[PDB]
């Protein structure tokens, strides 16, 4: 049990090679066959994970529940957005549409919805207004955000985000 | 001269509360101490002294073992002014004090103001005197008492401590009048003359 | 002794930097190296596991790889990559005769600060530059008191195969902290404009960059005390969506 | 109130002090304790022998120097700023009126009322060989309960040492042991009102009501899984192991 | 060559507790013990050099502080030989410094021999202890022999660690974990309050299982795993809930 | 506060302690009952004059007969007549405390109400107040069954004496204790 320890390197799990073998991702861009917890197996082992990595033993120390904001470059979050909807007047059909599209199916089917037009026109305002009411964890993203030389990270949180 | 540890026994007490010559007895005590201790550290550097409370209802060390000013530092603050005899205890502490005296080959010495009516028992007094002589302490006393404190323990005691004088005990019983303690005791082999044994 | 200090200080060694991405445990931290990728790290000492918080710049260790100090923060060449000049050299008057704009812009730029009763989104010069035109910005910048922050374009994405928002948001955030600030983006057709076939020359860089502003503009980011002057010599050279309110509330002619 | 962390480092060392000092029960090896005392849980970082003299032939006669602590803390501070004086220790096992004198000396040197520490240098009785007192005042002094922390770095070396329920009961006697005696002690010691204060909460027993029996109600469901606890045991292994055996025992081709 | 280092775990934990905060820098200072014939390296004690803001350095060693303490220690009756160096080398299997060597080296001059005690305060945390002692040079050896006379001795070169305490502290140390009676049954009689949850817990334990079992028809959320695990924990408390009566 | 120190005079001693013993009356109280009377205010206070009363009041603090005292009453005590209520307050509480302290020992509570409340030998319709009032006596807990004429009671009654449950104490508490060890044999051990 005691062989675990802290001053590690972050990474992302990819896929197990077998039980007690898998490939992970390094934040540094390495990805390799490593060893893992005897703790997790297939059950508690999880399909991809932010993962605690031994350095030179270089193996998986643990999965990581948390975080967010490596690069990528983070996530847009206004938690409880400041916009009420109908604040660009007359969007009902579209307002209902989004509502039809998401707000309702949030309760009960599309996985994704496309807003089309000039944004921030009230168009982007649609989102926040919706996102406001929705009472779910909001994440804004900019395609204009993913532009870090570190072509190694990139999608990494784009997944995890 | 002196290589020995000393203790300063101060009663701040029915006498010290009360000026025996400027500005108070308790104050008259003070600069006389430094005067003494100066000559003590002039006797030799490294000559160490204690400072305790024989005053008040609590016996305790005021300045511990040292060798310079840190005493003069320590003595700087007050005491219970009207306080009462811990002397025996205070002495018995001053004894144990000297039992911890630092970097021995320092003989044991004690210097004692008498600002108190001096309540103790002769045997206890002499048991001290014994214990001193046993421990081999140098004992000199500062006493201006009512009458004085004398024809009493203090007189037996310096004797009772003493096979050799300053290896055990010398006495001076401080007189009244324009008698400056440091000026007075400048005479007595509490200081100067022959200083240690 | 001075030299000796220098002599001495040669023992004083450099210590890595990073922002806390987050706090895993009180000690355990998720910190992307300011030089590189994420790392699981602990606290060190003189460290306030209280103060340690998301996005907080910290000094980091080369070997221990943990916090070597907790830090304030700011980035970028403020006067270079960012260009930081306070206000402007000569006031609106010296170039007077553009007075229409002179007033017209001031009211829609300077004042909306001092009268809480939208704030303006954006203002775009056009016409020939420097007519007082480029100078307007300084003359503009002069009148408000905000820090004029000049933006040339391509440096914001030279190559430099990335650096977009990080650039612009430092331009935003520094200003956002340093506000009042004037943001003046020079003649923005390389990092502005609707592009071409809208194919990829690295245009995808531009669109992003083109959008990074759009994101700050059509996005909730406001001009708090920091304002943005857009510059072009020809207006029609810009993204239609850029001209939009929510991004630009003024299209500034200079006849 | 401020009831405190305990440092094994201290504890051990204090005993080596006791050891080192060659202290006997005639004496109690004494010294500084270290920590930071502000919180409603004080922490004990460290602690230090105060070279000392103790005489109970004449109680108030005993010797100690502060100038240790003087020299001590300086280094200690220089060693660590968090070392700030919280109090002090001694051997013990038990108190002596000499303490109070000793006690208030530290009050000079302490933020709050400083802390006594009893040790049992013979570690005899129980959880703790230890008490820690703080003067209150009619004097008061008081023991708030305390315990060890991690100190895992310690616990790790500690891990190199040693090597569910029952004990919980095992104190069943202890207080109850002395208690009635403690009465009969004071009873026939003087042969106080506090004792009668202790009394009324005795009736706080024979209390039991049908309310009691509601336990089993709860205890009923408590047992539901007892099958299920082992039901999966009741299911899997030797099924598969036999299979695995049936695999393995039939493996046996050539 | 095969040499015996010994610690009173006090000095150990002292180092540790001091080294535990030591990061970034190595904790530095005296080490107190002796040499009994050869092979015998005891440490009764140790202590901090007060921090050197410049970091660990041979200059940073102050012999006043020791003297100060050692006096107060000699006053304590606390007295030993300075037996070598001890430091906290976070994340370091490593080796300490040629300096640290030179540190000890110029120092071990002060002895027949000394130590430089590695501690990785980081990887000491495992629950085992990471730790080491260099002293790099030999007589011949346990008598190694050549590299000194043939010169150029640069190596890791550990010594061989041990330590000893007593059953005395051990008991008291096992005394870690009025007390328990106040502390146990009866302090955790706190059990019946949540019986509805203690139901509900068990009641939720329920659903998780058919679900889990269902899969019985690799990769997982195993049909058999949590099932037991899920409930079984409850049992002890679920059990002892009775006892106090 | 004076308890350690401050030598005084008797005219200082009693007369204060008088006024004290008096202020027991112009207390009266959360009773009290028994008190500092233990401490050397007594002989000292009583003696005589109103101290007789003040002593006889301590008697009424036990006896609680009006006309063992409402006999005695002169102006000063009748000056506050409210003791005539306070002695009822007493008698109840005085009756109660021992009625409380002992009479049920057997997990004492009920005392409910009336004859038990008339066992205070203060009558039933005043019971309908005095007994009815509880912390409307400043003190009592519990409640009323009007119908069944049952006091519900709880604590807010302190008390004293010695010698008795002393032995009982350890007995049961060593009883399970010993017996436990049977169960208390192997469990976490084994």
């Amino acid at each position: 049990k005691r062989i675990q320890s802290v001053p590690l390197v972050i990474g992302q799990f990819l896929e197990p090679i077998d039980q007690n073998t898998g490939i992970v991702s390094s934040t540094t861009g390495m990805s390799y066959v490593v060893r893992i917890l005897s703790t997790l197996d297939r059950e508690l082992l999880k399909p991809s994970m932010s993962v605690a990595l031994h350095r030179h033993s270089n193996a998986l120390v643990d999965i990581l529940p948390p975080d967010s904001d490596s690069s990528i470059s983070v996530m847009g979050e206004n938690e409880k957005p400041d916009v009420t909807y109908a604040d660009v007047g007359g969007l009902d059909m579209q307002k209902q549409e989004i509502r039809e599209a998401v707000e309702l199916p949030l309760v009960q089917p599309p996985r994704g919805v496309l807003l089309y037009g000039p944004p921030g026109t009230g168009k982007t305002m649609l989102v926040k207004a919706v996102a406001n009411s929705t009472k779910a964890a909001f994440i804004r993203v900019n395609g204009s955000e993913f532009v870090h030389k570190y072509l190694g990270e990139g999608p990494r949180m784009v997944r995890d985000v | 001269m002196v290589l020995e540890a000393t203790v300063l026994v101060i009663d701040n007490s029915e006498y010290s509360r009360n000026g025996d010559f400027p500005r108070t007895r308790f104050e008259a005590q003070i600069d006389s101490v430094e005067f003494i201790f100066q000559a003590k550290r002039n006797s030799n550097p490294e000559n160490t002294v204690g400072l305790i409370s024989g005053a008040g209802a609590n016996p305790r060390v005021l300045s511990t073992f040292t060798a310079e000013f840190g005493k003069i530092l320590a003595g700087l603050h007050d005491t219970q002014i009207e306080g009462k005899l811990h002397m025996a205890t205070a002495l018995q502490i001053a004894q144990l004090t000297l039992k911890h005296r630092q970097n021995k080959v320092q003989h044991q010495r004690i210097v004692a103001f008498v600002c108190s009516p001096i309540s103790d028992s002769r045997d206890e007094l002499i048991r001290l005197a014994k214990t001193l002589k046993k421990n081999n302490v140098a004992v000199d006393i500062i006493n201006f008492g009512e009458i004085e404190q004398n024809t009493e323990l203090l007189d037996e005691f310096i004797a009772a401590v003493n096979n050799p004088q300053e290896e055990t005990s010398h006495l001076l019983t401080v007189t009244p009048g324009p008698r400056l303690l440091y000026e007075n005791i400048a005479s007595s082999p509490i200081i100067l003359e022959e200083g240690s044994s | 002794d001075k030299t000796e200090n220098d002599i001495k200080a040669l023992q004083s060694i450099g210590q890595l930097i990073g922002e806390v991405m987050k706090e895993l445990s009180e000690e355990k931290y998720i910190v992307k190296a300011s030089s590189g990728p994420r790392y699981i790290v602990g606290v060190r000492n003189s460290v306030d596991r209280s103060k340690l918080k998301k996005g907080v710049r910290v000094t980091l260790d080369i070997t221990t790889l943990t916090i070597m100090r907790i830090l304030p923060r700011e980035t970028d060449p403020l006067v270079y990559n960012m260009t930081s000049f306070e206000q402007g050299e000569i006031t609106f008057d010296g170039i007077g005769g553009l007075t229409e704009q002179i007033r017209e812009l001031r009211e829609v730029i300077e004042l909306p600060l001092k009268n809480p009763e939208k704030p303006p989104k954006g203002v775009l010069l056009y016409g020939p530059p420097g007519t007082g035109k480029t100078l307007l910005a300084k003359a503009v910048a002069a009148t408000i008191g905000a820090n004029f922050i000049f933006s040339p374009a391509s440096g914001i994405v030279d190559k430099y195969i990335g650096e977009s928002a990080r650039i612009i948001r430092e331009m935003f955030a520094y200003a956002k902290e340093h506000e009042p600030c004037i943001i003046f983006m020079d003649e923005v057709d390389a990092i502005g404009g609707r592009r071409f076939s809208e194919g990829t020359s690295a245009d995808r860089e531009i669109q992003r960059t083109l959008m990074e502003l759009l994101t700050q503009m059509d996005g909730f980011d406001n001009l708090g005390q920091t304002k943005i002057i857009m510059a072009t010599n020809r207006p029609d050279t810009l993204d239609p969506a850029l001209l939009r309110p929510g991004r630009l509330d003024r299209k500034v002619e200079i006849p | 109130h401020e009831k405190v962390t305990i440092a094994p480092l201290v504890l051990l060392s204090a005993l080596d002090h006791y050891e080192r000092t060659q202290t006997k029960e005639n004496k109690r090896c004494v010294g500084v304790i270290l920590g930071d005392a502000n919180s409603s849980t004080i922490r004990v970082t460290n602690s230090f022998a105060l070279p000392f003299e103790e005489d109970e032939k004449n109680s108030d006669v005993w010797f100690l120097d502060h100038n240790y602590i003087e020299n001590m803390n300086e280094m200690c501070k220089k060693i660590n700023a968090k070392e700030k004086l919280i109090g002090w220790y001694h051997s013990g096992p038990k108190l002596r009126a000499s303490d109070l004198k000793i006690n208030e000396l530290f009050k000079k040197y302490t933020q709050n009322n400083p802390l006594l520490l009893i040790v049992d240098v013979k570690q005899q009785g129980v959880g703790l060989p230890t008490d820690a007192y703080v003067a209150i005042e009619e004097k008061t002094f008081l023991h708030l309960p305390c315990t060890i922390e991690a100190e895992e770095a310690e616990e790790i070396g500690v891990e190199h040492l040693l090597r569910i329920r029952l004990t919980n009961q095992l104190k069943s006697l202890k207080g109850l042991q002395s208690k009635l005696k403690d009465v009969v002690e004071y009873l026939d010691k003087v042969i106080h009102t506090i004792l009668g204060k202790l009394q009324d909460v005795f009736n706080l027993n024979n209390l039991q009501k049908a309310l009691t029996v509601k336990t089993n109600d709860e205890l009923m469901v408590i047992y539901i899984s007892n099958l299920v606890r082992s039901i999966i045991a009741f299911d899997d292994l030797i099924e598969n192991k036999i299979q695995n055996k049936k695999i393995q025992e039939q493996r046996v081709k050539d | 060559t095969k040499e015996t280092v010994y610690i009173s775990s006090i000095a150990l934990l002292k180092m540790l507790k001091h080294g535990r905060a030591g990061v970034p820098m190595e904790v530095m200072g005296l080490m107190l013990g002796e040499f009994v014939d050869d092979y015998t390296v005891n440490v009764v004690d140790v202590f901090a050099m007060p921090q050197s803001g410049t970091g660990v350095s041979v200059e940073a060693v102050d012999d006043v502080f020791q003297a100060k303490m050692m006096d107060m220690l000699k006053q304590t009756g606390r007295d030993q030989m300075v037996v070598g160096w001890y430091h906290s080398h976070p994340g370091f299997g490593c080796w300490l410094s040629s300096v640290d060597v030179n540190t000890q080296k110029s120092f071990e001059q002060l002895n027949s021999r000394a130590v430089a005690v590695v501690v990785d305060p980081i990887q000491s945390v495992k629950g085992k202890v990471v730790i080491d002692a260099f002293r790099l040079i030999d007589t011949g050896a346990l008598i190694n022999i050549q590299a000194l006379i043939h010169g150029l001795n640069r190596h890791y070169y550990s010594l061989n660690i041990d330590y000893h305490k007593t059953a005395k502290e051990t008991k008291m140390l096992m005394n870690l974990h009025y007390e328990e009676k106040e502390e146990s049954n009866l302090a955790a009689t706190k059990s019946m309050v949540k019986i509805a949850e203690q139901y509900s817990k068990r009641i939720e334990e329920e659903k998780e299982l058919t679900e889990e079992e269902l899969k019985t028809r690799v990769g997982r959320q195993d049909p058999k795993k949590h099932l037991s695990e899920t409930a079984d924990e409850t049992l002890e408390n679920n059990i002892v809930s009775v006892l106090t009566a | 506060t004076l308890e350690p120190s401050t030598s005084i005079t008797l005219a200082e001693r009693q007369q204060l302690a008088y006024d004290l013993s008096i202020s027991a009356l112009l207390g009266d109280k959360i009773y009290n009952f028994g008190e500092l009377l233990h401490h050397p205010i007594m002989e000292t206070i009583v003696n005589d004059s109103n101290y007789d009363w003040l002593f006889q009041l301590l008697n009424a603090l036990t006896v609680g007969d009006f006309d063992k005292f409402d006999s005695l009453i002169k102006v000063q005590i009748s000056k506050i007549p409210i003791l005539a209520q306070h002695e009822s307050f007493l008698r109840q509480k005085i009756c109660l405390m021992t009625l409380i302290e002992t009479v049920f020992v057997k997990n004492i509570r009920m005392l409910s109400f009336e004859d038990i409340s008339k066992a205070t030998h203060l009558p039933k319709d005043n019971v309908e107040h005095l007994v009815m009032r509880a912390i409307s006596l400043g003190l009592l807990k519990g409640s009323i069954d009007q119908v069944n004429e049952l006091v519900t009671i709880s604590w807010v009654q302190p008390r004293i004496i010695s010698g008795d449950q002393i032995t009982k104490m350890k007995d049961r508490l060593v009883e399970w204790n010993d017996q436990v060890e049977k169960l208390g044999k192997k469990m976490e051990a084994r």
